[PDB]
């Protein structure tokens, strides 16, 4: 007994009689349906204004999805009948309006979408009699103003979501007799200036969202009564000082978050009773100085971040109570003249960037009292010189970094203490003779890379005390001859030098015959699927100049004849 | 409260072109498991089976081994047989799922959840969807979710993150 | 006790089981009377943090037409 146009499904695991009347091109309904029904799939036809009568004969129901298509009127009575309904969608019909009354056939309901139409001016006690919903969706509308005793009656509700609205001002008693909401979204609006008496009688809230707004000022006492909370935000706004008395309270608290906004300046005594948060972010602001004891209290934090500021000196003493911290950025304010002795105390970090900052040297006395390091950067600052005895200090460290800056020479007791050392780095520098000794502590090396400076020999005596080598690059170096020190490499580049084809390099063509995977030919770059079309190779090609008899050749290749001398 | 729907990509001659379709002589000639256009033969009863090797054949079902104590990773390595207080991840996979719950119909190569274990910080190693006999992208980060360098020796694609060796 | 399996091995296993009919992230409310009152957090929390097996997957297909 089903109207022969909708595929007709039966019991599973009980007497449902899932009715599929989806993706087909229908007019208005079908009739001659079954009535012992538990859920209807009506999306995607091209229906319009339904019946009043139209739903009856169902008394059993709890499903009636009516996503898509092209509904904008609800007439009178339309929904009698439906006593034992408990889900409904009308996400993305293009509705107008809804009058008095719609929802007096339904108690029981609970949830409600109506999220892409286009509705304004709700009125003044339409969910009334709506004791047991939990969801509301009201997003991307065209709400601009909202009376007094909008939500009345919703009594049990635990979400709430007003989103690409256009709101623009919030009188102190929308949010009363919410006593059990959980999460709130006001997100894309067009707020300003949070008053200081709104959110009071919500004990219960979770998170807040306030992301992309015009906002300019908050008043000292709002947030007062929200003891359990945990997600604040605020990133995208225009916030232009904090008082002493902005967060008066807010223990739980665990997550705030503060970028892009345009704060000039720290106060002596703000952040405090916040003994719990793990994570602060204060990125593209303009903070211009710290004073001494302006984090004072956040003794449990993680994470800082004072990326982009113009941060233009430090005194000794601003960063005292952060006890453990493990990753501080401040890679990006120019801080040209840093005093010495200014990290002390820090002895727990793990990470710390440095690039981007106009340091210029390395004095003595630069990092003191970070005996915990792990990692640094210092990747783009310029310097024209390292000190003998910089670090002779960090005993833990895994990776140096020293890309891009103007080193010219280096002393010959620098690496003492790094005995622990996996990654060394030193492109593109004006380095012209690497030290005849300093690299005996490396003992636990691999991967080294010296591409792009202007060496000219390379001693046998100098990769000697390096067991552990799988790594080395030489592109670009301006040398002549060179012999395979350690013999377990498992890759070689060697392309832009004047190789000289004679005689003692000979080991070379052996190595390079023998070992056809560790010096290759050409690798294939990288590619994702929708660019591998171009085959984009990087080459490895050795080339004979010094003898003009082998002049252009290749060396794998020249003639297999022209060692018989050698 | 009901998100979107993933289905795979309806394939079409440039699948069959990009995919190198040489079908080598057998019986009855069937698709590559997941979702992936390219025929092969199917495995007789009583072969090993797997996730990225062949389907098997007719009324046949591929189920793990009736011991073993852990089904999933026995399936991931190939080992079946044809038979009839938040941390550095949490605070990242919270907002990362947060955002695809408002749009309508996507494909499973958009899904971008990373891979940390049950204390909230980064396991070892990262990883891509797949297609159907051939995986995706890999390379290796660090406990607070910093990249390392590496290279590879067997082909792209392919990392082995050891304790500290890249190879 | 429980194994456990979060990343992208979730999406090819959840790729292989269901197939070529789809897959949500919360139940596909088949029936709802109390899915949304008792609150099943998704499949994602559930196998990345307590326990994860085959019929829990199995449970998240979407149906077929
Ligand atoms: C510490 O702070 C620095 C601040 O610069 C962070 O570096 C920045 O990381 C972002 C990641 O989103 C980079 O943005 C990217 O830019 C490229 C174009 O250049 C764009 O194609 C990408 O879509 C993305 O927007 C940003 O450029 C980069 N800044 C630098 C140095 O170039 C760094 O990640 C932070 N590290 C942490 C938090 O540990
Ligand atoms: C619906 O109509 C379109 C054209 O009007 C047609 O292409 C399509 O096949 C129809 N749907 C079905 C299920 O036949
Ligand atoms: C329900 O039953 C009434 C009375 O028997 C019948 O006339 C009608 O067609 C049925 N459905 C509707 C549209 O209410
Ligand atoms: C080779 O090194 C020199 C020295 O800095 C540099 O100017 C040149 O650009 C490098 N070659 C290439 C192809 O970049
Ligand atoms: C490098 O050698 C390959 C052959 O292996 C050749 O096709 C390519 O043009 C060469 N490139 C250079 C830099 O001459």
């Amino acid at each position: 007994a089903c109207p022969a146009a909708c595929v007709c499904s039966y019991d599973d695991d009980a007497d449902e009689l899932s009715v599929f009347c989806s993706s087909r091109n229908l007019t208005r309904l079908p009739d001659g349906v079954p009535g012992g029904t538990q859920a209807l799939w009506l999306d995607g036809n091209n229906l319009s204004s339904v019946p009043p009568a139209a739903f009856q004969n169902l008394s059993s129901l709890g499903f009636l999805n009516l996503q898509g298509g092209q509904l904008g009127s609800l007439e009178p009575q339309a929904l009698l009948g439906l006593e034992n309904l408990c889900h409904l969608h009308l996400e993305r019909n293009q509705l107008r309006s809804l009058a008095l009354g719609t929802f007096a056939h339904t108690p029981a309901l609970a949830s409600l979408g109506l999220s892409n139409n286009r509705l304004s001016r709700l009125e003044d006690g339409l969910f009334e009699g709506l004791g047991s919903l939990w969801d509301l969706n009201l997003g991307w509308n065209s709400l601009a103003v909202l009376p007094d005793a909008a939500f009345r009656g919703l009594g049990s509700l635990r979400e709430l979501v007003l989103a690409g609205n256009r709101l623009a001002y919030l009188q102190p008693a929308l949010f009363s007799g919410l006593a059990e909401l959980r999460e709130l979204d006001l997100s894309r609006n067009a707020l300003r200036a949070i008053k200081a008496n709104v959110f009071v009688q919500l004990p219960r809230l979770q998170k807040l969202y306030l992301d992309r707004n015009l906002i300019a000022a908050v008043a000292p006492g709002a947030f007062l009564g929200l003891k359990a909370l945990r997600w604040l935000d605020l990133s995208h706004n225009r916030v232009a000082g904090l008082l002493e008395d902005t967060f008066p309270g807010l223990l739980g608290l665990r997550v705030l978050r503060l970028s892009h906004n345009a704060i000039a300046s720290l106060r002596p005594r703000t952040f405090k009773d916040l003994h719990f948060l793990e994570e602060l972010q204060l990125g593209h602001n303009r903070i211009r100085q710290l004073a001494e004891r302006s984090f004072e209290g956040l003794g449990q934090l993680e994470v800082l971040t004072l990326d982009h500021n113009q941060l233009q000196e430090v005194k000794a003493g601003a960063f005292l109570g952060l006890t453990n911290v493990a990753v501080m950025n401040l890679s990006g304010n120019c801080l040209r003249n840093l005093p010495e002795q200014v990290f002390r105390g820090l002895g727990k970090l793990h990470s710390l960037h440095l690039e981007g900052s106009c340091l210029g040297r390395i004095r003595p006395h630069t990092f003191t009292g970070l005996s915990g390091l792990r990692r640094l950067f210092l990747k783009d600052n310029g310097l024209v010189g390292i000190e003998e005895q910089s670090l002779w200090g960090l005993a833990e460290l895994l990776e140096l970094d020293l890309t891009s800056n103007q080193l010219t020479h280096l002393p010959h007791r620098l690496f003492q203490g790094l005995g622990k050392l996996e990654y060394l780095l030193l492109s593109r520098n004006r380095l012209a003779e690497l030290p005849a000794d300093a690299l005996g502590p490396l003992q636990r090396a691999f991967w080294l890379d010296v591409s792009h400076n202007r060496l000219e020999a390379l001693p046998n005596s100098l990769l000697a005390p390096l067991g552990r080598l799988r790594y080395l690059s030489l592109r670009n170096n301006s040398l002549r001859t060179f012999t395979p020190q350690p013999p377990g490499l498992e890759r070689l580049w060697l392309e832009g030098n004047p190789w000289d084809c004679g005689c003692p390099l000979k080991a070379l063509r052996d190595f390079a015959l023998q070992n056809p995977s560790a010096v290759p030919r050409f690798v294939q770059a990288i590619c994702e699927g929708d660019d591998c079309q171009p085959p984009a190779y990087t080459y490895n090609n050795i080339t004979c100049a010094s003898p003009p008899e082998v002049v252009g050749l290749d060396l794998r290749d020249l003639s297999e004849a022209h060692f018989a001398p050698c | 409260g009901l998100g979107p729907v993933v289905r795979c990509e309806p394939c079409d001659a440039r699948a069959l072109a990009q995919c190198a379709p040489p079908p080598a002589v057998c019986a009855e000639l069937v698709r590559e498991p997941g979702c992936g256009c390219c025929l092969t033969c199917a495995l007789s009863e009583g072969q090993p089976c797997g996730i990225y090797t062949e389907r098997c054949g007719s009324g046949l079902r591929c189920q793990p081994s009736p011991d073993e104590a852990r089904p999933l990773q026995a399936l991931l390595d190939g080992r079946g047989l044809c038979v009839n207080e938040y941390g550095p991840c949490r605070r990242e996979m919270e907002d990362t799922l947060n955002h695809l719950k408002f749009l309508n119909v996507l494909s499973p190569r958009g899904v971008h959840i990373p891979n940390c274990d049950k204390k909230g910080f980064y396991k070892k190693k990262q990883c891509r969807p797949s297609k159907g006999r051939k995986r995706g992208f890999c390379w290796c980060v660090d406990k607070y979710g910093q990249p390392l360098p590496g290279y590879t020796t067997k082909g792209k694609e392919d990392v082995h993150c050891y304790s500290m060796q890249s190879k | 006790g429980p194994e456990t399996l979060c990343g992208a091995e979730l999406v090819d296993a959840l790729q292989f089981v269901c197939g070529d009919r789809g897959f949500y992230f919360n139940k596909p409310t088949g029936y709802g009377s109390s899915s949304r009152r008792a609150p099943q957090t998704g499949i994602v929390d559930e196998c990345c943090f307590r326990s994860c097996d085959l019929r829990r997957l199995e449970m998240y297909c979407a149906p077929l037409k």
